[PDB]
């Protein structure tokens, strides 16, 4: 557990992710805070989203718990910050690094999936009235993800 | 060479392997046929648990040999 | 009419029909020694109609070696007479009787006949009768470290269930015109060739939905074939398939026919030449006993060994056995003839009891027909085993001294064991230790810990407890019971009610652990197993692990500096469903049960906790606002459960339950169908509600419907419990109150600044002040499956079935709902007996201090199919550190309480390695990439001071060591793995 977590931390330190920055909270190795920058070619451009990562006692044999702290208007992210990502529930394997999870979350942000949604109302808006979805996403990322 | 794998639940699996194959290849075949990751597979032949990095010929596993795929249980 | 309050865990293994057949079957057991009493105990706990005992032989002292219902005050009394009274207490539904005389014609009253400690001529006489009258016959034998079982269920035995697995079911994607059935994306059917399946909900091929089973030809992990479906249709879309299990006809041979041409069951494939040897050996034992007035060969006697080998030669010649006799093995069988070990008795008794249940239920695959087993690797080699050491001393351990000797008895009597857990395996282990004489010496001791209490469902497989003991601590009851069994254990057992974990290190500290000899786990979760494994690795103590599940079980041994620990391997993890599947798109009853459990928690537990916390913590509002993810939900919960929706009578509870019914089974479905109409399509043109997504339909409340009324009753009762109001059960009041209900109108909402903070503040000030309500609390609901009067399982079942009705899923009953929601682990007494026997067979290997790794065995078994397998433990991996061989698991660095700088310098100079990371527990003490100022602040501090500073917590006075994890790099910059550090405070 500790060996793997420190290996990931050192690997992050050597090569900056540029688009992300994750690290332990205070000195606790099992509670990290990460930052994701909104993709330029997305409604969330120019926004910073904070995520909380909880490594279980059985890491890497159980998935880390990743939640959004900032509020985001996304079809696959609900009000509690839960993320509809397969690799975090049952497809988790002890071979995926935190950087891979951050890349997966960024790819989720750059294009949502309304065909298997977590928030049906936002998915309906996205599928029927795209422009209103764009306006709502920009408003939310301007009044929550900036400042 | 053809070998058989018997699970603790009674299922039987037929694998087409060669005497020079490593245990890693056999575990990958078992994963393909069953979906069990290689790190969670416990294979037993003739009272020896097969370990990664070695070959079948190291355990003298020949054609029509029977292996057992087992697992640990949490109750009790 | 099965008492599900007692057979709860056993019904999940066998079922209602199997136990119904069991409750009408009579079992006769001939012989009341350790093996016979073990079989009778397991059968009485199982729940057969009745048990009859036949053993008129007077009791002897040596019989106490494995007979735990015999005392030293019963010498000279027939064994059955003194055993029936104690066997009659195990289960109140199973009478136990004794017959002083047995006749052949009397055998027709019994469904199964078990024979132990009987000569071969009598066995032939009994089997000649039972075989022709279709009576199940089992014969078991235990000689020292050798055992044998023989089963004969008749020529026309019908086995309805062969492997004991649940039928396989799966969702189809498309069925071609040639019968090629394909599963959904990345889904495995799990079928084998020759299976039978039946289809339902198949679109385009109605013929397949009749229910006629069809042969299966597996063409891969994702597709199979059923034949030609040309006539029924062209192609079928969607649908589900379910496996059909067909009965099998098994034909057995009589003992007389089976002696000449036996059929063997091999418990180990590493030694496949032995069972033919044991077949001759046991018959030679019978002949020797017949030629010596029923006396077996004396322990370690060479004259008797020679005569026995002559008998073996004669029998092998007579039976035309073309096998070369192994003289050493056969004479070993001769030497240990008078041995009577409680571990072998428990192992064989569990196996034989499972066979009896198979006979009486026609379930699972029986042994066919001979099962010869040996544990000869347990024979000590560090002591002198000879005729002088193995002679009887006139004590209760004669049956064990006849195998191991007096010196090994002295070694056993000095053990200082630690048993973690006091469940079924714990009770069996304690019995085995008491019988073996463990810790009865001047320097022996036993410590047992368990924080749980005895419940009604535990009495089905934990035989040390009685109905009078319900509500008491398991460890104390077990210690008292075993002290009753073996009086020499009086004052040599200490019982704790402490949970073993990080919070109990003050009791199970360095001083406690340094005195132990071995640790035995009897737990039921992996977290505690891993913790105890780490503690044993740190203190370098042997560990005995065991686990069971239904009819399956395993046992593992961890030996310091020899094998790998328990935590060096992985097990499959628990499966959790995606949140999107549970929340909106369920397709299995498990999804609806999980949703119903979440609904229970969110309706009766979380709001109550929020209200209680608000009325206790003076500054709860600000902390919740700045901490909770959704403070608006917390404020709404507090308002609703304090002022807005506070009930003043049970009628208001009924109205609230009706409102919740509308909210969760009619309105959310309407909203979902407004967002995704049934005719909607995805972005690729496919229909949305296809495959794993089932289109729901809102429910309209009908009072006369059973599920609706059940939900209303359960919800109203739980709400009244929350508010402490009297709850009625008469349907008249419910029907009278709900008659005058006007549903508020509902229309799905299409959607379409910081002023909301003003609304939040208005809600916050609308709440009554905490000082206005002093001494007022709301009782939360803590989930409890085992109580049938708290409406927990009732509510979960009703909600799950209503949501299934929403999505057209097949509902389940309270039995399956309780199994799924409660995370109940199926359990059996037979599997517990088998695992205890195997663990106690490895224990004597540990006591002897065997060094080679080929002498230890890890065991796995499945009794439903009669599978046993053993394998050597995996040796601990090695590594090269500074050109030295280091054990990767069992080695550590021992350092004083030096400074961080001194530790770094020591590693740089002594080991030649550069330290890059140093952590303790869950904190990072030192890292190479930290800023220089922080390091300069931390470098000159001692390790204890550094840990205290970083964790902001003083070290406890009892803390005598620190465990540090270190990552270091060599001169070239390559990372080299090193063992952990043990700082001595
Ligand atoms: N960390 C622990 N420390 C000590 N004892 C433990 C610990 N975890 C579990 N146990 C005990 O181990 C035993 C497990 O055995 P078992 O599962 O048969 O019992 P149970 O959990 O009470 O029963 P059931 O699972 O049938 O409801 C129980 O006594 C449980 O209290
Ligand atoms: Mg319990
Ligand atoms: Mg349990």
């Amino acid at each position: 557990a500790l060996k793997r977590i420190n290996r990931e931390l050192a690997d992050l330190g050597k090569d900056p992710p540029s688009s992300s920055s994750a690290g332990p909270v205070g000195d606790d190795l099992f509670h990290w805070q990460a930052t994701i920058m909104g993709p330029a070619d997305s409604p969330y451009a120019g926004g910073v989203f904070f995520l909380s990562i909880h490594f279980p006692t059985d890491y890497p044999f159980k998935p880390p718990k990743v939640n959004f702290t900032t509020r985001i208007y996304h079809p696959n992210i609900n009000s509690n910050g839960s993320i509809c990502l397969d690799i975090l529930r049952d497809q988790w394997s002890p071979a995926l690094t935190i950087s891979k999870v951050l890349l997966s979350i960024s790819s989720l942000l750059t294009d949502p999936n309304p065909d298997d949604p977590l928030v049906p109302e936002i998915a309906h808006v996205y599928k029927t009235d795209r422009s209103r979805y764009e306006l709502s996403a920009r408003e939310w990322t301007r009044k929550y993800a900036i400042g | 060479m053809q070998i058989f794998v018997k699970t603790l639940t009674g299922k039987t699996i037929t694998l087409e392997v060669e005497s020079s194959d490593t245990i890693d290849n056999v575990k990958s075949k078992i994963q393909d046929k069953e979906g069990i990751p290689p790190d969670q597979q416990r294979l037993i032949f003739a009272g020896k648990q097969l370990e990664d990095g070695r070959t079948l010929s190291d355990y003298n596993i020949q054609k029509e040999s029977t292996l057992h795929l087992v697992l640990r249980l949490r109750g009790g | 009419t099965i008492d599900e309050g007692l057979y709860s865990r056993q019904l999940y293994v066998l079922g209602h029909e199997a136990m119904k057949q069991m409750s009408q079957s009579n079992v006769l057991i001939i012989g009341c020694k350790g093996l016979g009493v073990e079989i009778a105990k397991n059968v009485c706990l199982a729940g057969v109609k009745s048990v009859t005992l036949y053993d008129p032989q007077p009791t002897r002292i040596e019989d106490l070696s494995s007979q735990y219902f015999l005392t030293e005050d019963d010498i000279g009394v027939p064994r059955a007479k003194v055993t029936v009274s104690k066997l009659a207490e195990l289960n109140q539904y199973v009478p136990v009787s004794v017959v002083d005389e047995l006749s052949t014609e009397y055998l027709k009253n019994f469904k199964c006949v078990v024979v132990t400690e009987t000569s071969l001529t009598k066995q032939l006489e009994i089997n000649d009768f039972t075989h022709k009258n279709h009576i199940a016959y089992i014969a078991a034998d235990s000689r020292g470290l050798f055992g044998s079982i023989f089963c004969d269920f008749g020529e026309n035995f019908i086995c309805t269930d062969t492997d004991g697995n649940e039928p396989l079911t799966g969702m189809i994607a498309s069925i071609t015109d040639d019968g090629v059935v394909t599963m959904l994306e990345e889904t495995r059917h799990g079928l084998e060739n020759g299976d039978f399946v039946k289809f339902t909900e198949v679109k385009g091929m109605p013929g397949l939905n009749d229910g006629t089973p069809r042969k299966v030809e597996v063409k891969g992990p994702y597709t199979f074939s059923i034949g030609s479906v040309k006539d029924l249709g062209s192609a079928g879309y969607n649908g589900v398939f379910t496996q059909v299990k067909v009965p099998t006809k098994i034909s057995f041979k009589s003992l007389r026919e089976s002696l000449k041409d036996p059929e063997y069951v091999y418990p180990d494939f590493g030694k496949m030449m032995r069972p033919p040897q044991y077949h001759i050996a046991f018959q030679a034992l019978s002949a020797f006993a017949d030629a010596h007035e029923g006396s077996l060969p004396r322990p370690r006697n060479d004259i008797d060994a020679a005569e026995f080998f002559e008998f073996c030669k004669k029998i092998a010649s007579t039976l035309q056995f073309d096998v070369e006799l192994d003289e050493k093995l056969i004479k070993e069988i001769s030497y240990q003839a008078r041995g009577d070990l409680v571990a072998m008795s428990a192992f064989l008794g569990g196996a034989v009891a499972q066979e009896v249940l198979k006979a009486t239920t026609s379930k699972f695959y029986p042994l066919k027909q001979y099962f010869y087993f040996d544990s000869l690797e347990s024979l000590p080699s560090s002591v002198t085993i000879s005729e002088e050491t193995c002679k009887p001393r006139g004590c209760r351990y004669d049956g064990q001294i006849a195998v191991f000797g007096s010196e090994f008895q002295e070694k056993i009597a000095s053990l200082s064991t630690f048993l973690v857990g006091a469940g079924a395996i714990g009770c069996e282990m304690l019995k085995n230790w008491a019988m073996m004489g463990v810790a009865t010496g001047e320097s022996g001791h036993i410590s047992v810990t368990d924080m749980d209490s005895i419940e009604k469902s535990n009495l089905n497989r934990q035989f040390l407890f009685r109905p009078r003991d319900v509500g008491k601590l398991k460890s104390e009851c077990a210690s008292t019971a075993v002290s009753i069994m073996n009086p020499s254990l009086t004052g040599k057992i200490t019982s704790y009610q402490e949970r073993v974990g990080p919070e109990s290190e003050g009791i199970f500290g360095d001083e406690f652990f340094e005195k132990l000899s071995l640790v035995t786990n009897a737990l039921d979760n992996v977290e505690a197993r891993m913790y105890v494994d780490r503690r044993c690795v740190f203190f370098e103590k042997p560990l005995l692990e065991s686990g069971t599940l239904g009819t399956k079980g395993n046992t593992q041994v961890v030996v310091p500096h020899l094998t790998e620990s328990y935590g060096s391997s992985q097990d499959p993890p628990e499966k959790s469903f995606p949140i999107c599947t549970l929340k909106n798109f369920p397709n299995r009853i498990e999804h609806t049960i999980a949703w119903a459990r979440d609904l229970f928690e969110g309706l009766f537990k979380q709001p109550i906790d929020n209200v209680n916390m608000y009325l206790s913590s003076p500054n709860f509002l600000e902390t919740s606002l700045k901490t909770s993810s959704n403070p608006r939900e917390v404020l709404e919960n507090i308002r609703d459960y304090l002022v807005t929706e506070k009930p003043l009578s049970f009628e208001e509870c009924i109205m609230w339950a009706r409102l919740q019914f509308d909210k969760f089974f009619n309105n959310n479905i309407q909203q979902l169908l407004f967002n995704f109409p049934k005719d909607s399509v995805t972005s690729t043109g496919q229909p949305f509600w296809s495959g794993p997504k089932r289109a729901p339909t809102p429910l309209s409340f009908d009072i006369h419907n059973r599920e609706h009324f059940d939900f209303i009753v359960a919800a109203a009762s739980l709400y009244a419990f929350n508010y402490g109001l009297k709850s009625e059960t008469d349907p008249a009041i419910y029907e009278r109150v709900l008659a005058g209900y006007n549903p508020p109108p509902f229309a799905p909402k299409s959607g379409i600044a910081n002023k909301d903070k003003q609304e939040l503040k208005s809600i916050a000030d609308s709440l009554p002040p905490p000082s206005s309500l002093v001494g007022f609390r709301l009782t939360p609901a803590e989930f409890e499956k085992d109580d049938d009067s708290n409406h927990h399982i009732d509510f979960i079942t009703a909600a799950s079935n209503l949501r299934a009705m929403n999505y057209d899923i097949t509902p389940a009953d309270r039995f399956k709902t309780k199994f799924v929601a409660g995370k109940i682990v199926p359990a059996m007494c037979t599997s517990t007996a088998v695992v205890s026997g195997l663990v106690c067979l490895e224990l004597v290997k540990l006591v002897d201090g065997k060094k080679k790794i080929e002498e230890y065995k890890n065991g796995f078994f499945n009794l439903a199919i009669g599978l046993f397998t053993f394998s050597d433990p995996i040796a601990s991996p090695k590594m090269k550190v500074n050109g030295k061989e280091i054990d990767k698991i069992w080695d550590r660095y021992n350092l004083p309480d030096c400074t961080l700088q001194e530790l770094i310098d020591y590693f740089q100079k002594e080991e030649g390695l550069e330290v890059t990371m140093l952590s303790s527990g869950v904190s990072l003490l030192y890292a190479n990439f930290q800023p220089p100022k922080k390091l300069a602040e931390r470098l000159p501090l001692k390790i204890s001071e550094l840990v205290e500073q970083i964790t902001k917590k003083k070290l406890e006075p009892f803390r005598k060591h620190l465990v540090l994890e270190i990552c270091c790099d060599d001169a070239n910059g390559e990372d080299v793995e090193v063992p952990f550090i043990c700082i001595k405070l």
